[PDB]
């Protein structure tokens, strides 16, 4: 719980297509 | 004098109009992008002025915390047909028309 | 239950083919 607070939890990040 | 090659003339008409159809219906080339990506429908219009295409994959996160990358792909695909065999066929039709009519 | 409420649960999202 304390460690879970300090680390949090990442979630699925959707990709990107970019042409610059 | 041509009454007996009218069949061959029809065949040449068809063999040409169907290539004109192939030329007119399908798309000569396309950029093919694959993968679970956000593509801005406005940025795609800048495709002709682009120099670097960057595809950043989706990172799926498991309930058990594992992180893994989706597939992303990019390349050009292009329309193509059997030129050797259609040219040999239309060459044969034309040659036979001239041969039988002398 | 509290965590399940905060995170929810994603469901199968069907793909798309687009020609732009």
């Amino acid at each position: 719980i304390i460690d879970n607070y300090f680390n949090a939890r990442t979630r699925t990040k959707k990709g990107r297509a970019v042409f610059f | 004098d041509y009454e007996k090659v009218i069949t061959l003339i029809d065949l040449y008409d068809n063999a040409e109009s169907d290539t004109a159809n192939y030329m007119s219906d399908l798309n000569d080339a396309m950029l093919l992008i694959k993968g679970n990506l956000n593509l801005d429908p406005v940025e795609v219009r800048k495709q002709k002025e682009a120099n670097v295409l960057f595809l950043e994959p989706t990172v799926y996160v498991d309930a058990e915390g594992r992180e893994t990358e989706g597939s992303v792909d990019g390349g050009y695909i292009y329309k193509q047909y059997d030129v050797q065999g259609t040219e040999a066929y239309k060459d044969r039709l034309n040659s036979d028309i001239h041969m039988f009519t002398n």
